[PDB]
RNA sequence: CAGGUCUGUGAUGCCCUCAGACGCCCUGGGCCGCACGCGCGCUACACUGGCGGGGCCAGCCGGCGCCCGCCAGGACGCGCGGAGCCCCCGCCGUGGCCGGGACCGCGGGCUGGAACGCCCCCGCGCACCAGGAAUGUCUUGUAGGCGCCCGCCCCCACCGCG
C-alpha cells in the first residue's frame, strides 16, 4: 500500500536535514522523490508605531511555510518503522496518509 | 458656430463631389472643415465617390480613412 | 437578570493576548491585536525580512 | 388618494399580507421573507389592544421601536418614537403605510447656524 | 489549425451570418431590448448582436477543446468596465442569462454536448466550426 | 439627401441633424424614461413612424417594452408602473415632494432646507449652498 | 518604416544635427526598447521615428500608448508622403533640424545668450513639432495625425506658421535682445 | 501561466528535436522545433497572423534578417504564457532567434547568425531583464511618494 | 527631544471613581450632524475621446457547474479555474454635444435581529471647455496611464499595504 507523506517546516534549514534523512531511512521502501510545494508566504504588514503618530512606517512580518512531497509503498508496520527511523528535529509537521 | 449639414446636399451635392474630386487627397475630417459637413456625412459621400473609383483609399483605419484620387492623373 | 445580561448577540473578536476588540487582524486565523502582535510575533515565527 | 391602488377606506380593512405584493422591496423581505420579531409583534398587539380598549385612553403609545414598519390598521394612531432623548409623536397617514417609524421620528435637531 | 488559422474575430463575424441563415440560435424576444453586461449601460446597435455573440460562444467552446467549462466563464470573456461612478472604474462580467440562452440553445440543437460540468464542442458541432473555417480558407 | 428641420414632440424642439437616438435623448429634458430605425436621423424620421412611437411612449407595455425599463415602477396612487414625461414628471415630482412634506420625515425636512437627502458629508462638500 | 519608406537616400543636410541624428539604424516600425535613456547620449543612436513616437505619448491621457502613437505617426507619414510626394523620413529629418533653436538666453536678475548644443536642438525640434500638433489637436476637427503632418512640412521649409519654427524664432529673439 | 510544467505539457508525442526559449517582462515563451516545412506557429496562431497588426514586423525581424533558406526547413512551435501583449511579441522574437542559433550552434557558423541578428537589433538574441520594482509604504509606487501637505 | 502613545494589554506609579459606580450589561440615538476655511484623495473637462461589437495577455497569485432572473441576486449540487489598457471594425463629429456624472424621483435585490449600508434597472443631467498666488513628488521598467488582490469587513474603498 502507498502512503502519502507531507512535511511542513517554517525554517528551511530545519526541513533541509529532514528531507536528507527521509531518503536515508526509506530507500528500501522506495520513498518518492522530494518535490517541494511552492512556499506559502504568510505576510502581515502592521504599522510599526503603537500609536499612529509620526511618519506612517510599516513593519512587514513574513512566515514562509515550506512543504515536501513523499510517497512510500510499504507495509502498515513499515511506515511506522520509517516514522521512528527519520531524524527527529523539534517543531516539525509529520503526515501519515493513504 | 459650425454648420450641422443634416445631410442636405442634393443639387449642391454634385458640385460638392466636384471640389472633393478636384482636391488631390481627401480625409474624412478635411471635408468637414473645408465644407461644413459632419465628418459622419463626409464618410457617406466618400463611400459613393470611392464606389465609382474616383478616389483610392491608401489606408483604412477605424478613425482615419486616407484617400488619394486614383484618377485626376489624367 | 438572566434576560438582561448579554441579550444582544454580536462578534466580540479580541486579541488572544490583550482582550482589546480593535485591530483583531484575523488574516490567517490569528486573533491577534496589531499592537499585541508587534509585541509577540517572534514566537509565531514571523520574520521581518 | 388611494395608497398604491387600494382606497384609504379599503386600506384600513385590508391586511399587510393582502397589500404585501403592493408594498416596498424591503417591506416584502422583512415581513414576507424574514418575518417580524417578538418585540414588534407584541407592540402590534399592544397597539391593537389600546385602540380596541377605547376607554375614553391617552397612552399615545410610547415606543422605542423604530424598526417597526407601519401596518394598514395603525392609521389614525398617534405613535411616539424615542428619537434618542424623547418620544417624538407620529400620527399615521395613508402614504406612511409600510414605512418604518424611524423615517418619521426626528433623531436629530436641525443645524440653525 | 483550421479555425485557429482563421482570425477568430473574422471567423466570428462570418459564422454569425451563417448561423442566422442556417437557422441556428433563432434569437429570443428579450434580446432586442437588453444591454449585455452590468457594466454596459447601452444596448448593442449591431441588431445582429445575438448572432455575433453566438459565433463567439460556440467558437470559444471550440477553443475549450475538452474543457467542458460553463456559461459564467464565457460571460467573463465578453466583460468590460463599469463607468459612471465618482469611484474608479472596475471590470464587471457579462450578463449570464444571454450567455446561458445560447449554450443551452446550442446543446438543444445538438451542436454542443453536456459531458460534465459545463459544455464542450460536440463532434457534430466540431464539423460545423471546421466546415466554416474551410469556407473562409478559400 | 432628403432633409427635414426641427420637429416638436411633447412641446420640445428636436434637431433634425442628430441621429434619432440622440434626437429623443431628452424630451422636455425629462422625457427619455423603437419600431423606427434609430440611426435614420430626426429629419429622416417619417410622420407615420413618429405616430407609432407616440403610441409606444404613451403606452409602453403594448409593444414589448418591459416593466423594469419604465420611468415609474410601483406608483403611490395606482400601485402600477407607468412611463410619464414632460409636465407629468414635474407634477409627480411635485406630488412626491408634497407627500414628503405632508407627513414630517427626514426626507421632507431635508428636501425643503435643500440639504442632500440620503447623502452623507454635508460638512465639507455641500459648499456654495 | 511600416513596410515602406526605406532610408536609402534619406539623410541629414545640416552637419551639426547629423552627428546626433539616426537615418540608418532603424528597426522595422518605430518600436524596440533599446534603453536609449541609459548612459549619456544614447539618443543619437535611437531611431528618430521612435524619438518622435515617444514624444507623442505625453501630457497624461496618451501616456505610454506607443502602439496608438506608432499607428498615428504612420497615418501622418502617409499624409506627408501624399501631400509632398516625398519620403516622410527625409521631410522629418529636415523638419526637426530647422525647428531646433540655435541661440537660447538662459539665466546663465539678468539673462545671457548662450549657444545651444546640437543634441538639445535635436530634442527641442522633435518636442516642438509634437506640441505644435498636440495644441492644434485639442477641441478641433482635424485629427492629431493631420496637425503632426501639417507641422512637419512647414518646419522643413522654415515657415513661421509651424509652432516649432515660431518658438525657435521667439527663443532666438529673446536671446538676441538679452545678449 | 508562470514557469510551471506547462513547458512540455501542451504537446504529447510529435517529438520536437530543438528546444529554445524567449522570456522578457514575466512573459515566458517555450519554442519547440520539429524541423519540418519551416512554418512557425505561436500559441496555436500562425506567426504570419499576430494579434497586434503593426507588431507583426517586430515578430518577423529574425525572419527578415536571414534569407528564406534558414526558415525553409525549420518548423517552430511556440507557446507564450503570462506577461502581456507587448511582452509576448518581444518574447516571440527572442525564441525564434534561439531556434536558429540551436540549429547551427555546434558549428562556428552559430557566430554568423548571432552577429547579423544582434547588429540589426539588440535583444533579438538577448533578453533585457528590466523587471518591475516594489511599491514602498508612503507612496503609490517605487519612485513615487504621496504629496506632502506642509513643507 | 519633557515628539507621540497611561484610549492595546494581568505593563505601570501617583491619582480618580467604586453599588442612583467613572464596574458591567440592555435599549434608543451621536461620531456620518453643516453658513463656511483647509489637508490626502477620486472623477472630470472630450475625438491621442466617449460609444461598444468582437479578438486577446497578467502578476501578489488563484475555485466552479446547472438552471431561474434585465439586473441585483437566488435555488440547486460539485470541486475547480484568469484582467484592464491595448488590438481591429463600426459609430458620434468639435455641439456643455453622442464629453462629465454630481444630485434627485419610482422600483428590484442583498447582509443582518435590525439601514440609517451596499448593489442594480428605468429615469435625472450640477458645476466642469485645462485651473491665480503658490506648490508636491519623482531619472528604467522610472514618471504616468491601466486593471487586480488583501487588511480592517455583516454590508460597503474615491483608503492603506501590495
Amino acid at each position: 500500500q502507498k502512503y502519502t507523506i507531507i512535511v511542513v517546516g517554517k525554517d528551511l534549514k530545519l526541513v533541509e536535514r529532514y528531507v536528507k534523512s527521509i531518503v536515508k531511512e526509506g530507500r528500501a521502501f522506495g520513498i518518492s522523490g522530494p518535490c517541494r510545494a511552492p512556499v506559502r508566504r504568510l505576510t502581515i504588514t502592521t504599522r510599526k508605531s503603537p500609536c499612529g503618530e509620526g511618519t506612517n512606517t510599516w513593519h512587514r512580518f513574513e512566515l514562509r511555510m515550506y512543504k515536501r512531497t513523499f510517497w512510500v509503498t510499504c507495509g502498515g508496520n513499515d511506515i511506522s518503522t520509517i516514522l521512528s527511523k527519520t531524524v527527529v528535529i523539534p517543531g516539525i509537521q509529520v503526515t501519515v496518509e493513504v | 458656430v459650425d454648420y450641422p449639414t443634416l445631410f442636405a446636399d442634393e443639387a449642391a451635392m454634385n458640385e460638392a463631389l466636384k471640389f472633393i474630386k478636384n482636391s488631390k487627397c481627401i480625409t474624412h475630417t478635411q471635408i468637414c472643415e473645408r465644407l461644413r459637413v459632419s465628418v459622419a456625412l463626409a464618410k457617406r459621400v466618400m463611400r459613393q465617390l470611392v464606389k465609382s473609383g474616383d478616389f483610392a483609399i491608401v489606408s483604412k483605419s477605424s478613425r482615419m480613412t486616407i484617400f488619394k484620387n486614383m484618377t485626376k492623373k489624367e | 437578570r438572566e434576560t438582561e445580561f448579554c441579550t444582544h448577540i454580536a462578534h466580540k473578536r479580541e486579541c488572544r493576548i490583550c482582550g482589546n476588540y480593535n485591530s483583531v487582524y484575523r488574516k490567517y486565523g490569528l486573533f491577534i491585536c496589531r499592537r499585541c502582535f508587534k509585541e509577540n510575533a517572534g514566537k509565531i515565527g514571523f520574520v521581518k525580512l | 388618494p388611494n395608497f398604491r391602488g387600494v382606497e384609504v377606506e379599503k386600506l384600513a380593512t385590508m391586511k399587510i399580507t393582502d397589500i404585501l405584493p403592493k408594498l416596498n422591496a424591503r417591506c416584502r423581505r422583512r415581513i414576507g421573507k424574514h418575518g417580524l420579531s417578538m418585540k414588534h409583534l407584541r407592540f402590534v398587539n399592544k397597539l391593537r389592544l389600546r385602540r380596541a380598549a377605547q376607554p375614553s385612553k391617552p397612552k399615545i403609545v410610547r415606543t422605542h421601536l423604530r424598526d417597526m414598519i407601519i401596518f394598514p390598521e395603525m392609521i389614525g394612531m398617534t405613535v411616539s418614537v424615542y428619537n434618542g432623548r424623547q418620544f417624538i409623536p407620529v400620527e399615521i397617514k395613508p402614504p406612511m403605510v409600510g414605512r418604518a417609524l424611524r423615517e418619521y421620528s426626528m433623531s436629530y435637531k436641525i443645524v440653525s447656524h | 489549425s483550421s479555425v485557429t488559422r482563421v482570425p477568430a474575430d473574422v471567423f466570428i463575424n462570418s459564422f454569425a451570418a451563417h448561423l442566422k441563415n442556417r437557422g441556428i440560435i433563432k434569437c429570443p424576444a428579450f434580446t432586442d431590448y437588453v444591454k449585455t453586461g452590468v457594466s454596459r449601460q447601452y444596448a448593442p446597435r449591431d441588431a445582429d448582436w445575438f448572432y455575433i455573440k453566438a459565433a463567439s460562444v460556440i467558437r470559444h467552446f471550440y477553443i475549450s477543446g475538452s474543457h467542458s467549462i460553463g456559461v459564467a466563464g464565457l460571460a467573463r470573456k465578453y466583460s468590460s468596465l463599469q463607468k459612471g461612478k465618482t469611484t474608479p472604474h472596475h471590470t464587471k462580467r457579462a450578463s449570464c442569462k444571454v450567455i446561458r440562452s445560447i449554450v443551452s440553445q446550442f446543446l438543444g440543437q445538438k451542436l454542443l454536448i453536456a459531458g460534465e460540468r459545463g459544455r464542450h464542442i460536440s463532434p457534430n458541432g466540431r464539423k460545423m466550426v471546421e466546415d466554416f473555417a474551410e469556407g473562409l480558407q478559400k | 439627401n432628403d432633409y427635414r428641420d426641427l420637429l416638436r414632440m411633447f412641446n420640445t424642439n428636436i434637431q433634425g441633424k442628430v441621429v434619432l437616438e440622440c434626437a429623443l435623448v431628452g424630451i422636455k429634458g425629462i422625457g427619455r424614461r423603437a419600431n423606427i430605425d434609430v440611426h435614420k436621423r430626426a429629419g429622416e424620421l417619417t410622420a407615420a413612424e413618429e405616430d407609432a412611437l407616440m403610441k409606444v411612449l404613451e403606452d409602453p407595455l403594448s409593444h414589448g417594452i418591459p416593466a423594469w425599463m419604465l420611468n415609474r415602477n410601483n406608483d403611490f396612487e395606482s400601485g402600477k408602473d407607468m412611463h410619464i414625461l414632460v409636465n407629468t414628471i414635474a407634477s409627480t415630482h411635485r406630488a412626491d415632494l408634497e407627500r414628503l412634506r405632508k407627513t414630517r420625515c427626514e426626507r421632507g425636512v431635508r428636501h425643503h432646507h435643500n440639504l442632500k437627502v440620503r447623502g452623507q458629508h454635508t460638512k465639507s462638500t455641500g459648499r456654495r449652498g | 518604416l511600416f513596410n515602406k519608406w526605406p532610408l536609402t537616400d534619406v539623410k541629414c543636410q545640416d552637419e551639426s544635427l547629423e552627428a546626433y541624428i539616426s537615418i540608418d539604424n532603424h528597426s522595422f516600425v518605430p518600436h524596440s526598447a533599446g534603453r536609449w535613456s541609459a548612459k549619456r547620449f544614447r539618443k543619437a543612436k535611437c531611431p528618430v521615428v521612435e524619438r518622435l513616437t515617444n514624444s507623442l505619448m505625453m501630457h497624461g491621457r496618451n501616456s505610454g500608448k506607443k502602439l496608438m502613437a506608432m499607428k498615428t505617426v504612420g497615418e501622418a507619414f502617409e499624409l506627408i508622403n501624399l501631400y509632398t510626394g516625398k519620403n516622410p523620413v527625409q521631410v522629418l529629418v529636415d523638419a526637426v533640424a530647422n525647428s531646433g533653436p540655435r541661440e537660447d538666453s538662459c539665466r546663465i536678475v539678468r539673462r545671457q545668450s548662450v549657444d545651444v548644443s546640437p543634441l538639445r536642438r535635436v530634442n527641442i525640434g522633435i518636442y516642438n513639432i509634437a506640441t505644435g500638433a498636440r495644441k492644434a489637436a485639442f477641441r478641433k476637427v482635424r485629427p492629431f495625425a493631420e496637425c503632426l503632418a501639417e507641422e512637419i512640412m512647414n518646419a522643413a521649409a522654415g515657415a513661421d506658421k509651424s509652432y516649432a519654427i515660431s518658438q525657435r524664432n521667439s527663443v532666438e529673439r529673446i536671446a538676441v535682445s538679452n545678449r | 501561466d508562470l514557469l510551471e510544467r506547462n513547458d512540455i505539457e501542451v504537446r504529447e508525442r510529435d517529438k520536437y528535436t530543438v528546444h529554445t526559449l524567449g522570456k522578457k517582462k514575466n512573459s515566458v515563451a517555450v519554442a519547440f522545433v520539429k524541423a519540418g516545412k519551416g512554418d512557425i506557429l505561436v500559441n496555436n496562431v500562425p506567426l504570419a497572423l499576430v494579434r497586434p497588426e503593426i507588431l507583426r514586423t517586430k515578430v518577423s525581424e529574425p525572419i527578415m534578417i536571414l534569407g528564406e533558406s534558414l526558415f525553409k526547413g525549420l518548423d517552430m512551435n511556440i507557446k507564450v504564457a503570462g506577461g502581456g501583449h507587448v511582452s509576448q511579441i518581444y518574447a516571440v522574437r527572442q525564441a525564434i532567434s534561439r531556434g536558429v542559433l540551436a540549429s547551427v550552434k555546434d558549428e562556428a557558423a552559430r557566430s554568423e547568425l548571432r552577429a547579423k541578428l544582434v547588429s540589426y537589433d539588440r535583444q533579438l538574441v538577448v533578453s533585457d531583464p528590466r523587471r518591475c520594482e516594489a511599491k514602498k509604504f508612503g507612496g503609490r509606487g517605487a519612485r513615487a511618494r504621496r504629496q506632502k501637505s506642509y513643507r
